[PDB]
């Protein structure tokens, strides 16, 4: 739902 | 989204992270940059900023996307990651 890419 | 532009980041290695924290807002559709990771790829470029909307990554439509889809497009991409951003006004 909330990633570090 | 008062300004639309492209920013292309260049991964120094195949598995390099862009250093972008992608989050979704509960009040509107889209994928948004919450913050840039200190010293990361995107932060060193400096073109990107918090509150930017990621409209597309490498031509892949992220208008109604999710941060997980964005991560999968970046994982599938080569060294050039071409982000299309919609920066709000003031």
């Amino acid at each position: 739902p909330d990633l570090l890419v | 989204r008062e300004e639309i532009f492209q920013v292309a980041l260049h991964k120094r290695d195949s598995g390099e992270q862009l250093g972008i924290k992608l989050v979704r807002r509960t009040d509107e559709p889209g994928v948004f940059i919450l913050d840039l990771l200190e010293g990361g790829l995107a932060a060193q470029d400096g073109r990107l900023s918090s509150n930017d909307r990621v409209l597309a990554i490498n031509g892949h439509d992220l208008k109604y996307g999710t941060p997980e889809l964005a991560a999968q497009i970046i994982q599938a991409s080569g060294e050039r990651v071409n982000l299309t951003i919609a920066r709000p006004g003031k």
